[PDB]
Order: structure tokens, then C-alpha cells, then sequence
């Protein structure tokens, strides 16, 4: 199916995780009940900069607005095509109009791949043939779009997350779309903000009570979604196959990491709390468990996992959804009814997610 | 032990070297109190939480809105949600040579600013009175006040998060003697809540 | 006697631990409340007080950012700087029925529309005419703003 | 009972659906209290644009006031079958405009084309050929036969369903199209507070400070089907063939999501409850929300609660006998309205004509 | 300089949308909020500013209608144009205390009386009289305006 969807439970502490303009922790209101909440922006450049993005997916796309740094690292990295002088001049054709070195300024900040600028670079020889005008090779170059997109096995994150162009020449044939769709991850359940201190100090005093709810590490939930043929269409055209790994590295790294030097409370236990992967013709988000709920039964996982089933559940047999599913939970909780595979533990699960489901 | 809601006239909390000036007129000699400002400016002036040792008496610049006579009974080992805004800083000397009374080299405070040193800071400070389980550091922007008469700031940390205890009157004894620097400037209140 | 060019380049070179505090702020009563305002203003200064309003009215505006009002000289030829309505209508990005809405607020309502309009709009002005029209903000500055404005547009 | 009233309770994680010109969520006060909103034309336009409306209703009209373009685009599409200059005569009659394939076309406002009336006209226009009927006697004959300009109308149905007004050309004189569906806005059941999401845009080579508002909400859509005018619109068709749009279009009421920050913002959620009935009159139940549901364990069960309540209360007072089911994943079962245990079964009873 | 008939002819051509926005209108300051006038009279015009009060005047009395006021040429026989006191005055529907009133109103009022007048009436007049007359809008225009309607329909009798 067309959509592969991710669903994480991962617990850590609220924390240090992103933080307000204030330097608060960034919240959200779900159920009438406030949240502790990460922003996609955030998990995802916790991603792009992961270790593990670096070995497993390549090298991440610099975002800039600085053009005479970027004039710097290109002429460095590029020095071996034999002009600097048309390396200046494909990056003024992308973008208008710069000059040596100086700080000339972009529009706004976009991610830059070397590789692309690298190709334009290759193609900017027909500038000398034909010769074409500038114009003429836009035309020419706007004929065949996908041809560029086969750059973008390098800096795949534009693929994945897509990339705004403002201005330039980078406006026609920059427009990158898609593919994934990630939810800002948020707590299961109620952590509370704005206690009353005066109120909250006359509940302390027993005196001689001497006696509540148990301590908590904090769960959150999060979503994410990939449209595998926009993925392929954002790689220039690639097998089903190479998307699904893309699709599953995604998956690693949403179930394990957490922003901040932080990582995540039972890491050394365990590779990921609960995850399900599940194939669709639609994409679907199982945030709705947790607008109710979670109250704490010893901890917050174990309702959250069995919340969470349940909804699964219930939307499966509603909207009678048959798709490729695949879940990994250690803990032991009244487990799901509807056609979804167990994995034992998160690399089973990737491979299933590898050979699409099988 | 005394736990107040204070709010202070504007006209005589400018500066935040007036604020604790300010409060001294409650009373009644050393310092026995600490307090936290909530807001800082609203039109009848500013608000703060003031806990002291003694009943806080109204004035035609400081007015009591409500107090309470607390006593503290901690149980061991049970888990606690606190606030505290503070100061935490580091004693040096000095990137700059300049001196100052009798000669020798100027010794300054300067804020820790990386988050690891502060939540060292706090589980340094609080030591074997409780755990620290949960912290945020929040990084509040700096305050400055006017001597009387001289020219300082005050950068401060709003640590928000969930303790344990260990030991009952050491933790009691924190409380009411405050944690840190600038107690005098609205820091050092350690304030407790439970789950 | 009169508020000077120099609170613009003071807003400008002021560090970031002020202006956060400053920026972040609904109405302009709540920015008498912060102390890096009276601090930013005792200059100026707070408080003549006839000044006041029209210094509220001007920190609240230059509030929106540190490059949201960028200052641009009059041109020898236009014999008068580049005016906020033909700012806003030059940019491009703003829609002349919320200036309409503009025309139409009162109090600190017409301050708020006015700091939207002007963070979307990141327009270049020149800053004594902004100040001169929100230090009086009478009913014919305003009909002025939306006349420069339509002018501007249809030209 | 000729309307066909369709209520959806859906809840939606962190998001922000739809925005004004100034980035600030959409909003609407009822009760007095703030509710976020989600504009009836956005949903419409996300179902018409709707991956689900492509296979199961077809192919989606095309609203531009650009000519030119279209001019080349309907060149290109029916050039095979016809003759270029029919095609430019065929546009300039029912636009009210000249073509001298100047690059600039100029048109009143954004009007809904489908390519199947264009060709329809182009098989009348074509009888020119014969005659010609000066252009007014084919006004006429046109006038006369307004219901086989509807047969048409099957490919392209969102104007059957939502309707397009003609300004110029001959548009005017057969193009006025009507109903057959009316939808509300979308509002929440409950008060919200606008959540203001702070982030930067970091330059990996050194403070850029940007705010998105979004809010989480449990939102209440409405909408309400004129099956005779629908009948009507798509060339008299068949009741039979009528309910089955109508049960597409329930369908993706209570799938569809606008798709504003949604790649940011991925707040792709069903509908937790959606009920049908079939009335002589049509019925809203905003008014279960006019006072705005408290939380008690969210918004969602309350929110449901006491849409059947108000339900309830409204069918006992105005006596309304009318088929009516209901899908829920939520029991109190309403006192009676039937239950429907999957979608299916609903879109299914509906199709069936609610028995 | 002066302004133009030129202003006639555009009101004249100008469309609904734009011309209901200005009818739409109690008082002339309040015509001075709107757009569509300042893309009006743009040509004429502002921002001289001398003429702003006469235009403002003219465009509010010409707001009362399409063709409410009607424009005539002085006949060559007459070699005068029709005037706005014999124009009220000819039309026969205008009672002359209204016109008293008239004379004796201040500042915003005298126009909302005026315009009130005319859709009534539905004069024909020549109108650079009446752009004249109400370009000074002195006392002695007001006084004018009076026994023109007093004289005429004296004659008509």
C-alpha cells in the first residue's frame, strides 16, 4: 500500500527536550488536558544530524542563507571541475545575483545538497555549446525535471521532508514536495504546569499522616507517515524496494531518538518501547487514544501501550482497514485482534518492513 | 514559618534592588525571609510569593493579600514537585586584571550558563537533603538593578521539576534558609508541591 | 520638546536579552509594565509625560523585530521619505481591506492590527514620518495611511 | 424524505487545517465562547481534490480565469475529435470574450470548466456547420433544453454538488447551476485557546524567530444533500444513482482532511462519530454545542453525548419521522436511531435509501 | 489651479461597485475614509490640499445618485445657467423652510441637507454653479441660494 505509517511510544523525561521563547518547555492542550510536546522541526533535525542518519542513510543537507560561506565549501569541494568562475555563475543562475566573495544574502534559508549544485555544474556546458541562453536551458532543463531528483539520493532528507523555493531559478525546477508526514510528538497522558504553590503547600503537612500517585517517566507518542510513491518520485524514480529501507531507517530512528543529549529511560534495556508500522491506502494517526486518556496504573506505559490497542482496535474494524501491520511490544498487555504480526524485536520488524510486509 | 501572596506598589518596585527594600517594611536586624516574584508588573504593582518567619504587616506601599501559618511535615522518600528560582553562578578572578579595597585582584560572579552545570548546581546544592528525578532549567533573561549606589546585573535560573527525599530536616532547613546567591534580589525560594 | 531618530538606532544596537523581553507583549499598557522599556525610553524620554503615548505607540511598532522597520533616508528627488502606506502597499504582501480594519480599530486594538501588518510586511520607511503620524494618530493620519496606501497600489 | 443530513464528530491532534491571509488559525465565536473553524469551501475543495474522489466520482473541474491556458489545454484535449477554430468560436460564445491568442486572457472571475460540457457544445456548435443559426437563434434552441447541458454534468459533479455562478458569455444563459449541497463551516464543540508554536530556522553555518498558531480541537461537520436538486443538476439521473454520490460524499466527510501543515502537522484522523438521517426538512445540531462541551475526560465523549442528547430532544419536540443510523467507535445507544457497527454498513444503508 | 466638469463625467462612468461604496455615506469626512473616493478624485484633486473641502462637497452631492443631478447647458438665449435655488425651486417637490434650514446649518450638517435635497428634488442644473457655489460655500452663496429659490418660484406662480 501506498502509505507506510508509524506509529512510536518512547518514554524519557519531559525534561530538556525543545524549549519556548521564554526557554519553556514547548506544551500542547489535547483533550482539554495540557501536553508535553516536541516539534516535528525538532525530531526531524534531530534526525538529519543523528549518527546513525550519518552512516546509515549519508551525508545531510546544509541549510543557509550565507552565500559566501557556500561560495567557500563549493569552490573547496568543487575545485576539481576547472572552473570556480562557472561555479559562481550556476549558483547566480540558481539564485540572483552574486558576487566574490562579501556577504550577499538569500532570500530565506533553504537546504542546499552539494550534489545537485554539482550536477548544474555538469549541465551548465551546454552554456558554452549551444551557446544557450540562460533562459533556453531553464526551458531545456524544465523539460526533464525528474533528472535532477536522481541527485537527491544524496540529501534525501529534502525527499523526505521537501524543500521552498522563493526565488530564483531554483523556483522552476527546485519544487520539492512531500514525502513525509510527521506529527509533533506528544505525551500520553497529563503533566501538570501552574501549580498553585500556596494551595499546593497545604496538601503537604499531614503532620502526622505521614502518607499518593507514584512517581512517572514521561511517554510520549509519535507519528510518523511516508508516501512511498512521492518518495520515488522525489528520488528521480527509484525501486519500491530502496524506498521501503529509506521508509524503515525512518522508523529506527523515530522509535530511538530523542533531542538534547537526552536518550531515551529503559535505552539500556531495550531498542525501542512500542512500535507499530502499518501499511495504508490512507494515511491514519492513533493520536485519538490519548485525548482521553492516560491515568497512571504504577506507570504510564503499559496503559498507554494497552489505550493504544485498543483504539487500533476499534478504527481497524470501524473503517474495516485490511493492511500489512507489524508491532513490537515488550510489554505484555491484552494484545491486538486484528491481523497484526508480533515482532520480537526491532530489527525483525525493519526487515518486515524491508520486503513490504511479508 | 510564614507563606504570603504580597503585591508591592509600582511607584516602589522600579528597580529591582527596591523590591526586597520594599518588603523589608512588613516587618517586624538580620534578614529571615525569602521570596519569589510571580509577576512582575501589573497595575497595582508587582506581585510575589514571600515566605519569613514572621506575619507580614501591611503598608500603604506593601500590601498583604493573604497569609498562611505552614508547618513542615516531610515524609522520606516520597516524591515532590518544586520550584526554584536562583542564581547559580561561579566565583573567578579575573579575565580582566582590575582590582579593587585593599588591592588585590577582583574577584566576580559569573552565571553557569550550560545546562549540565546547572543541574549539577541544583543536585549540588540540594546534596543528600533529596534526588533530583526530573529537572528543566529554565534560562531567565538577565536582571539589572541600581545600587544604592551602584550599577549590577543578575542573570537567573527557574529550575522546575520533580525531587525525592532522603533526609526530612535538612530538605526543611533548605527551605527556609534559601538556595544561592540573591536572595535579597527575589532568588533562592525553594518552593515545594506533591504529585 | 521632541522625540529624536536616535531611539531608532538605540532599539537597533540593544542586545537581544531586551528586545525578547519587549517583543514579547500582547498590548502596549503591558509593555509599561516590563522594566527594559523604561529602561529603553528614560532617555527620550519617559516620562514629559506628554510623550509617553506617542513612545508607547513607537516602542510597541519597533517592538515587531529587529529588522521588521527598516529606515530608509528620503531620496533627494521624492523630497519626502517612502511613507508607511506606500510601504505596506509596496511590499505587496499586504491587503488593503485588514488596513481598511485599520482605519476602523480603537486604542490598543489599532496598535495590534498595526504590529501584524507591519512583521508581514518588513517594510521600508522612512521612520520620522511613522513617528510623526503615531505620535498624533488623529483620524486624518490614518485617512492619510489608507489614502497613501490606495495611491501607491493603483500607481 | 428528499434531504439527506449528515453530522460528523471528528477529533484532531495538534494542527492548523486552515489559516487566514495572516497565518492566524480560522476561528468563529458561538455561544460566546472562541471555537477554531475549518471554511465549508476547504473542505469542499479537499474533497474535489481528494484521492478517493478520483476513483470513485472521476475527474475534478477545472477553475481558472485564465483562457489562454485553457485555450491550449482544451486544444490539446479535444483537438483530435474537433477543429481548431470550432474550439475558439465554442469559447468565445460561452465566456463572452475574444481570442487573439495574445498570452493575456482576462475572464470576470474564477468559473468552474468542465471539459465534457465544452465538448457537448462543440457537438452543438458544430451544426453552425449546418446553417449557421446566427448565434442568438442558438440561444434559443439552448434555452429550450437546459436538462441536456445536465446529462453532462456526471463528469465534474462538485458544481452538481456545490454549484457555479456565470457572470459573461453564454454561461449566463445555461451555466447558472444551483445546490445540491449545502455545507456548514466546520466549528470545534468546544472552547479553544490558540496554542503559538515559537521555532527558528537554523543556518548550519553561525537567531531567525518565526510563530505558527495551531490548537487541537473536536470539530462538528455538517452537510445536507438535495437529492431532487441533485436528480435535477446531473440531467434528471436516476434517485438510485443520486444516494450513491450522496454516500461517497459521506464517506469522505467523515474521512477527509484538509491538508494545510499537514507534512508539520500530522493530524490525519477519522471521524469517531458520524449519523445520517433522512428528513422532509433540513436539521443541523450545531446547537448541541452552543454551550460549549466541558471537558470531563475529553472533549470527544461528552462532545458525542450530547449530540445524541440535543438529537434527542429535537426529534421528540418537532416529531421527526425520518430513517436515521448511526456510526460510532464509542454505550448509550441513542433512545432510538440505528446503530451501525462499520462505515460500510452505513454508506450501505444509505445507499438503500436508509433501509 | 481649478477642477475640471471633468469630475461630472467620471462619477457618471464610473461603476456600481465603487459608486454604491461612496452612496453609502451619512457624512463627508466619513466619505473621506473610504478608497474608492481617493481613486475618484486622485486626478483633480488630491492632495493640493485647497481644493480637498470642494471636492469633498462635490463628490458628497454628487453621491446622492446616477442621475440625480443632471447636467444642462446654459441656452444660448438665456446665456445663464440654471442654478441650484431655481432648479429646487423649479422642480416644484422642495418646500422653501427646508431651504431656510439650509441657510442656517453649520459645517457637516449644511451638506447632509443638501444631498438630502437633491435626490428629492432631481434637479437639473449647470454644474459648475453649483461646483462654484460650493467651492466657497460663503454666506453669500447661501443667501444666493435662497433668493434664487424665493425669486423663481415667485415667477412660476
Amino acid at each position: 500500500s501506498n502509505f507506510i505509517n508509524i506509529h512510536v511510544l518512547i518514554s524519557h523525561s519531559p525534561s530538556c527536550l525543545n524549549r519556548d521563547d521564554m526557554n519553556m518547555q514547548k506544551d500542547a492542550i489535547f483533550g482539554g488536558k495540557r501536553r508535553v510536546r516536541i516539534s516535528s522541526q525538532s525530531l526531524k533535525r534531530a534526525m538529519r544530524k543523528s549518527g546513525y542518519y550519518a552512516q546509515n542513510i549519508g551525508e545531510s543537507s546544509l541549510r543557509t542563507i550565507h552565500l559566501a560561506q557556500l561560495r567557500d565549501v563549493l569552490r573547496q569541494k568543487l575545485g576539481e571541475r576547472f572552473d570556480q568562475k562557472i561555479i559562481d555563475k550556476t549558483l547566480a543562475l540558481l539564485s540572483g545575483k552574486s558576487v566574490d566573495e562579501e556577504k550577499i544574502s538569500a532570500d530565506a534559508v533553504t537546504p542546499w545538497v552539494v550534489g545537485e549544485i554539482a550536477w548544474f555544474c555538469e549541465q551548465v556546458a551546454k552554456a558554452e555549446a549551444d551557446n544557450l541562453d540562460d533562459k533556453k536551458l531553464l526551458k531545456v532543463l524544465k523539460e526533464d525535471i525528474a533528472a535532477i531528483r536522481v541527485n537527491l539520493q544524496q540529501g534525501v532528507d529534502i525527499a523526505l521532508s521537501g524543500r521552498m523555493a522563493t526565488s530564483g531559478m531554483m523556483t522552476e525546477l527546485g519544487k520539492v514536495d512531500g514525502a513525509m508526514s510527521i506529527a509533533h510528538a506528544i505525551t500520553t497522558h497529563q503533566v501538570d504546569s501552574d501549580i498553585d504553590w500556596f494551595t499546593a503547600v497545604d496538601d503537604l503537612q499531614e503532620q502526622g499522616s505521614a502518607h499518593t500517585q507514584e512517581f512517572s517517566s514521561g511517554v510520549f507518542y509519535r507519528y510518523a507517515n511516508i508516501n512511498l510513491a512521492q518518495l520515488q518520485e522525489n528520488l528521480g524514480g527509484a525501486s519500491r524496494e530502496q524506498a521501503l529501507e529509506i521508509a524503515t531507517h525512518v522508523v529506527h530512528m523515530l522509535a530511538t531518538e530523542v533531542p538534547g543529549a537526552k536518550q531515551r529511560t529503559y535505552a539500556a534495556f531495550n531498542p525501542a518501547d512500542m512500535v507499530m508500522v502499518n501499511f495504508s491506502d490512507m494515511p491514519l494517526s492513533m493520536a485519538n487514544a490519548f485525548e482521553k486518556a492516560v491515568k497512571a496504573k504504577d506507570g504510564f506505559l503499559q496503559p498507554s501501550i494497552q489505550a493504544f490497542n485498543q483504539y487500533w482496535d476499534r478504527v481497524a474494524n470501524g473503517y474495516g482497514l485490511n493492511g500489512a501491520a507489524a508491532q513490537f511490544s515488550l510489554s505484555d498487555v491484552d494484545p491486538i485482534t486484528a491481523q497484526v504480526k508480533q515482532m520480537p524485536t526491532l530489527e525483525q520488524l525493519k526487515s518486515w518492513v524491508r520486503n513490504n510486509g511479508e | 514559618m510564614y507563606l504570603s501572596k504580597v503585591i508591592i506598589a509600582r511607584a516602589w518596585s522600579r528597580d529591582l534592588y527596591q523590591l526586597h527594600q520594599g518588603l523589608w517594611h512588613l516587618f517586624p536586624a538580620a534578614r529571615d525571609f525569602l521570596f519569589h516574584v510571580e509577576k512582575r508588573n501589573t497595575p497595582e504593582g508587582c506581585h510575589v510569593l514571600l515566605q519569613s518567619a514572621q506575619m507580614p504587616v501591611s503598608t500603604a506601599v506593601a500590601t498583604v493579600i493573604k497569609t498562611k501559618q505552614v508547618e513542615f511535615q516531610l515524609q522520606v522518600g516520597v516524591p515532590l514537585y518544586f520550584r526554584l528560582r536562583a542564581n547559580p553562578i561561579k566565583t573567578i578572578l579575573d579575565n580582566q586584571k582590575r582590582l579593587d579595597s585593599k588591592g588585590n585582584i577582583k574577584r566576580c560572579r559569573v552565571p553557569l550558563i550550560k545546562e549540565a552545570e546547572q543541574i549539577a548546581w541544583l543536585q549540588r546544592k540540594l546534596g543528600n537533603a533529596a534526588r533530583v528525578e526530573d529537572v528543566h532549567p529554565i534560562s531567565e533573561r538577565p536582571q539589572y538593578f541600581s545600587g544604592d549606589g551602584k550599577s549590577g546585573k543578575i542573570q537567573t535560573v527557574c529550575f522546575e521539576g520533580v525531587l525525592t527525599i532522603n533526609d526530612a530536616p535538612a530538605l526543611i532547613d533548605l527551605v527556609q534558609q534559601g538556595i544561592g546567591p540573591a536572595k535579597s534580589m527575589g532568588c533562592g525560594l525553594l518552593s515545594l508541591a506533591p504529585l | 520638546e521632541i522625540d529624536a531618530m536616535a531611539l531608532y538606532r538605540a532599539w537597533q544596537q540593544l542586545d537581544n536579552g531586551s528586545c525578547a523581553q519587549i517583543r514579547r507583549v500582547s498590548e502596549p499598557d503591558e509593555l509599561r509594565d516590563i522594566p527594559a522599556f523604561y529602561r529603553l525610553v528614560q532617555p527620550f524620554g519617559w516620562e514629559n509625560p506628554r510623550h509617553q503615548q506617542a513612545l508607547l505607540r513607537m516602542v510597541f511598532c519597533l517592538s515587531a523585530g529587529k529588522n521588521v522597520i527598516r529606515h530608509q533616508d528620503k531620496k533627494s528627488e521624492q523630497t519626502t521619505g517612502i511613507s508607511l502606506g506606500r510601504a505596506l502597499a509596496n511590499s505587496g504582501r499586504i491587503n488593503e481591506r485588514r488596513i481598511f480594519q485599520l482605519i476602523r480599530a480603537d486604542r490598543t486594538a489599532d496598535m495590534v492590527q498595526l504590529r501584524r501588518l507591519l512583521t508581514h510586511a518588513e517594510p521600508v520607511l522612512d521612520w520620522p514620518l511613522m513617528a510623526r503620524m503615531l505620535t498624533w494618530w488623529g483620524k486624518r493620519e490614518r485617512q492619510q495611511l489608507l489614502e497613501d496606501f490606495v495611491l501607491t497600489t493603483n500607481k
